Formats: structure tokens, C-alpha cells, sequence
């Protein structure tokens, strides 16, 4: 759609010279805090395309390419509320503090897209009543005609389902 | 998919224009329930016949009730510790909420409490049972007099109190709120019950309600209880009313709209009410087993009115009775 | 969310199976409404007296109707003129159409109409206020006569004309 991220790969540089950010650590947690504090500090999960979401230490580590990395590849890395992010460098120094990142991005949208949806089929995108009265799960709506004689039956499983005729 | 549970699910910060609807409440566990009818639908009268029927059901009996040991002799003493003392409601609350209309409620041991609501209806509710906690309940003794909090259609049956209850509701000039297109069975007090006198801290007395085309079938009371100044308050001030001074007891201007109401099968009396300047018409009151009116009213007009076979089982003296001075036109 | 304005908004030609749910109107001008009755819930047959209840208010009371100048007389001339006659309701309205239901009306200054409609009605309510123009209205007179044109259950509060017709 018209969401996208800032750095189309994340990476971090230093404050005032162009240069990637060498061995460094990420410490993720609540926005508008410290997230150096182990109480604000929140833990990260490795986002899987798969429709997974594992648990891994709260720091971040950063390679000599500025991204983040972890188990050596690139990692997508999720939390479960908006955080915020904390770049520091080898010295322990704070190159830079967002205290805001907060994105809608739902990829892997196996286990998103049932909680962010409705769910209704159309009787068009079915050729008969009984294939989509067997594909509503929630919905059903009819937006066109339907043929039948005497004596048939149409069955929907036992699931309840409110019905939109048009 | 239904709401399991014991005691108050509270909903909070809802809009306008919010529906509920497809609503199931059923309680955890199974209460005692007694029955007193028999199986052609009439009632037992005698104590130890209504503990034989006692059993662990949330349907066909109700839950024993405080009015029911009063109605019945030594019942009390009879029944178990475990069937009395019940607080055993599947009970779903909106709070403070304005616009929250519950369609299509339905349960088993079910309540649905507005608390401090304004506007909100319940409509077309299909065949709910309830327990200790109302279907339908009113309660504006928390938050400001209620107002627009209506019964549109549908029916109850069951449940152990008033399944029909206004609790502190003012509809104002307006006459807001009120019970139309209603058939309730078994309320354990009054089937359609204005609250008697001042219940609780504040008032629950009601004013200016609307009552038509409503229907009680088996009461253990009143079908239409339409009093608000009964057997509370005999001293100087009675609270957040007029004094009894102002105006003596059984003798209030509550102004209900009552047209076409009809009571059947009322254990006791089956139409009380209470007032003063009210004017009641088209009143049927036939097939009871107890009194078809006692009329604790005063200079109030009664018209069209029809007492058919009640007090057939002579508990009372006669058919109907008026305490105060009243015109009846037509009988 | 609150549909807003003041007159008609049209919904031409719509099939059958329509349904509106859940609808608030609202009007975003305050118009002054008269009150000729008191707390008691009595009369006010005194025409200086509803005059002296006067107020911009959006409920509890209704806009001037040329029927209370023949029942109060001398309300019209001690009326102001910006007072009075206006019409200032949030209104809907459906155009030659079938099988629309309009569901739960809410509003305050509000009114509902139908034009050249067929098999069309209004169920249930919140109770709305209505304003200037009918609460619950049916015409055809654009479109040819109706059938099917009811209504049933809810019920609604003030008005300056008739709440069903």
C-alpha cells in the first residue's frame, strides 16, 4: 500500500560520519523510556514468514553491515507492542535514541490476517450454494441467482452464520 | 458463542448506535430449582409437593425464592442450605453505557443488568430463562434517574424476581420508558413490577411509564404491580419523593400511561397498583387462582374493567377489592 | 458515526435487501425550539409564556409550527422571525427504491423520509427527537403509488408534524 520503513534494510551508522556500526547492541523496550533498565527492556521475537514466533534474548546485536543480525543471519525482529529502539556502539556510547517505532507491517499474514479481518464468501466466487454454504465460516452472501428443485438439500456443517441476501 | 460464568462480565466505554446480539449467558455451575406447578400447568400450593420437585435444573422451576418462602408454609425449613442462599446468575452488565441495545437474548439462569444506562432497549429477546439477577433489569440507583430504557418486543420466562424491572426510572414530560409487545411467566415477584416505596439508599420509585399490549401469565404476586408507595416509608419523609404529608400513603402522582394489559394465572392477586390522579382503562384480569384486583389507588378512575373467574381457590375474600375511594365505570 | 448536516441526502434506486443500521442524525445548526408545557407536564396555554421558554436547544422541544399560531394566539407576532418557520433537521431520505429497511433511527433535530418507494419501512428505534420535518414520512410523489410501505415496532419523541404519515 503507502507504508514503508525509512531504511528499506535496516542499518545503523554512526551520529556524524558515514560509517557502519561495529559490534554494537540494540536494547528494545517501552516507548518513551529508557530501554536500558531491565524493567522497561521488553523481549524480541524472530518473526517467521511461516507464521512462527520464537523467543530470543533482548539485545540485539549489530554485524560490521550495521544490520541487525542474530544465530549469524538476518533476522526479522517483532515486538509485541510499539517500542522503542536504542543504537549503541562498541564503547558503549549512544550513537542515536528513537523513542518511537510503531509500524502496521503484517508479513506472515497466516496469523494476522484472521485477527485483522471479516471473513464472508460470496456466492459468485462459487458455482453452486452447496460449495459456498461449505466455505462460509462466518459470513455468507448471495448477490446472485439460484436455481433448485424439489428435494435439495444444502448443508453448512453445523456452523453458525449470518446470512445476507441481496 | 455463549458467555460462561457466575456474577457480573461488565462492559464498559461503548458507543452509540453499539448492538449486541446472538447473546447466550449460562451459568457454571447447575443451581436447585423448584417447581410449583403441576404438569397441566397450575401450581402447588403445599409446601412439601414443591420440595419433591426440587432438582438441579436451569429450566422447568426456578430458583427458590425469599417471596416464595412467604407464599408457601414452612417450605423454608423443608428445602436444603445448599437450594437457598442462591447468587447463581450467568449475569452480562453494561455499565454506563448509552445506545447498547441487547437483541436476541437468550440463556440459561441469565440476567442482563443496565447500570446507569440511558436509552438502552432491550428488543426482541427469545425465550431467555432466568435466575436471582432479572432478565431485564433497570438499575439507575447507581448513576442519574433512568430514562429511554425500554422492552420492545420479545418475551421471558422463568427467572426468580421481576423479570420486567424499573428501578429509579423518571421518563420526565415525556414519558419515556416502559414495557410494550411483552409475555413474561414466572417472575418470582411481579412479572412487570414498578419497585414499592424506597428500596435501598435512594429511591426506586417510578414515574411515568408506558404499559400497553403487556402480558403475565402465571405471577406468583402481580402480574402489573404499578405501585411505587405501598408498605415503605409510613413516617414523615420518604426519600426522594413528595413527604406523606404532601400526599398520604398509597397516593402519589406516578401519571403511568396503562391501557390493555392482560394477567392470567396469578397464584395471588393479580393486578395491584397504587396513586393517585391515574387513569386506567381496558383491564382483563381472568383465570386466576387468587384475586383479580386489589386496588390500593385513591381518586383514581377505572374503566372497562373485567374480573371473570378469580379467587377460585378463595384465598382472599373476593373477586375485587379497593381500599380507597375510586370510580369504577363499568364492571 | 453521525451522519450531519441539515435536509434531504438522497439514495436513488437502490435493489432489494438494503439495510441501514445503527443511524444518528444530528443537526450542526442549534435551532430555537418552543416548549409550551411545563415540569408538571401540563400546558402552557399562555402565549407569552411559551415565548418566555424560548431557547436554542436540539431537544426538549420542538420547532414553530404554523398550528400553535392558531392555538396560542399572539405566540407568531412576539416570536422573533429567526425564531420561527425555519427548518433546521438532519434528514435522509431513500428515492425509488425496493426492499430498503432503515433500522435503529437515532438522532436529535431528526426526521426520515422515503420518496417513490416501494416494500420500505422503518423497524425499531433509539428514540430519536425529531425536528421540523416528519420523523417517519412516505411519499411517492415522484415514482408512481406505493404497496408494502409499513411500519413497525419503535416509537420516537417530539416532532413538529406528524411522526408517521
Amino acid at each position: 500500500a503507502n507504508v514503508v520503513v525509512s531504511n528499506p534494510r535496516p542499518i545503523f551508522t554512526e551520529s556524524r560520519s558515514f560509517k557502519a556500526v561495529a559490534n554494537g547492541k540494540i536494547y528494545i523496550g517501552q516507548i518513551d523510556t529508557d530501554p536500558v533498565n531491565p524493567a522497561n527492556q521488553i523481549p524480541v521475537y524472530i518473526e517467521n514468514e511461516d507464521g512462527s514466533h520464537v523467543q530470543i534474548t533482548q539485545p540485539l546485536i549489530i554485524n560490521a553491515a550495521g544490520k541487525i543480525v542474530y544465530n549469524g543471519q538476518l533476522v526479522k525482529i517483532v515486538t509485541v507492542q510499539g517500542h522503542s529502539m536504542a543504537i549503541y556502539d562498541a564503547n558503549g556510547s549512544q550513537v542515536d535514541y528513537i523513542a518511537n517505532v510503531l509500524k502496521y507491517d503484517p508479513d506472515q499474514y497466516s496469523i494476522e490476517a484472521d485477527k485483522k479481518f471479516k471473513y464472508s464468501v460470496k456466492l459468485s466466487d462459487y458455482p453452486t450454494l452447496q460449495d459456498a454454504a461449505s466455505a462460509a465460516v462466518d459470513g455468507l452472501l448471495i448477490d446472485r441467482d439460484y436455481n433448485f428443485y424439489g428435494g435439495e438439500t444444502v448443508d453448512f456443517g453445523g456452523k453458525v452464520l449470518t446470512i445476507e441476501c441481496k | 458463542a455463549k458467555f460462561i460464568g457466575d456474577g457480573n462480565l461488565i462492559f464498559t466505554k461503548l458507543g452509540k448506535g453499539s448492538r449486541i446480539a446472538g447473546v447466550f449467558m449460562e451459568s457454571t455451575t447447575t443451581p436447585w430449582v423448584i417447581k410449583p406447578w403441576t404438569d397441566d400447568n397450575q401450581w402447588l400450593t403445599d409446601a412439601a409437593a414443591v420440595v419433591a420437585t426440587l432438582k438441579q435444573s436451569k429450566t422447568d422451576g426456578y430458583q427458590p425464592t425469599v417471596s416464595d418462602y412467604v407464599k408457601f408454609p414452612g417450605i423454608e425449613t423443608l428445602l436444603p442450605p445448599n437450594a437457598k442462599g442462591q447468587n447463581i446468575t450467568s449475569t452480562l452488565e453494561i455499565r454506563e453505557c448509552i445506545g447498547v441495545e441487547v437483541h436476541r437474548a437468550s440463556g440459561l439462569m441469565a440476567g442482563f443488568l443496565f447500570r446507569g444506562c440511558h436509552f438502552c432497549k432491550m428488543v426482541d429477546a427469545n425465550n431467555p430463562s432466568g435466575g436471582k439477577d432479572g432478565i431485564i433489569t433497570f438499575e439507575n440507583l447507581s448513576g442519574d434517574w433512568g430514562k429511554g430504557n425500554y422492552v420492545i418486543g420479545g418475551r421471558t420466562s422463568y427467572g426468580s424476581v421481576s423479570s420486567a424491572q424499573f428501578l429509579r426510572n423518571n421518563g420526565g414530560f415525556e414519558r419515556d420508558g416502559g414495557v410494550i409487545g411483552f409475555t413474561s411467566y414466572r417472575a418470582g415477584e411481579s412479572g412487570v413490577k414498578t419497585w414499592q416505596g424506597t428500596v435501598g439508599s435512594t429511591t426506586s420509585r417510578n414515574y411515568n411509564l408506558q404499559f400497553r399490549d403487556s402480558v403475565v401469565i402465571y405471577p406468583v404476586w402481580d402480574g402489573f404491580d404499578l405501585g411505587a408507595d405501598t408498605d415503605m416509608n409510613p413516617e414523615l419523609d420518604r426519600p426522594g419523593d413528595y413527604p406523606i404529608t404532601q400526599y398520604p400513603l398509597h397516593q402519589l402522582p406516578l401519571n403511568h400511561l396503562i391501557d390493555n394489559l392482560l394477567v392470567r394465572g396469578a397464584l395471588g392477586v393479580g393486578f395491584g397498583m397504587d396513586g393517585k390522579g391515574m387513569y386506567v382503562s381496558n383491564i382483563t384480569v381472568e383465570d386466576c387462582a387468587g384475586s383479580g384486583a386489589y386496588l390500593l389507588t385513591h381518586e383514581s378512575v377505572f374503566t372497562n374493567i373485567a374480573i371473570i373467574d378469580t379467587n377460585t381457590k378463595d384465598f382472599q375474600a373476593n373477586q375485587i377489592y379497593i381500599s380507597g375511594a375510586c370510580r369504577v365505570n363499568g364492571l
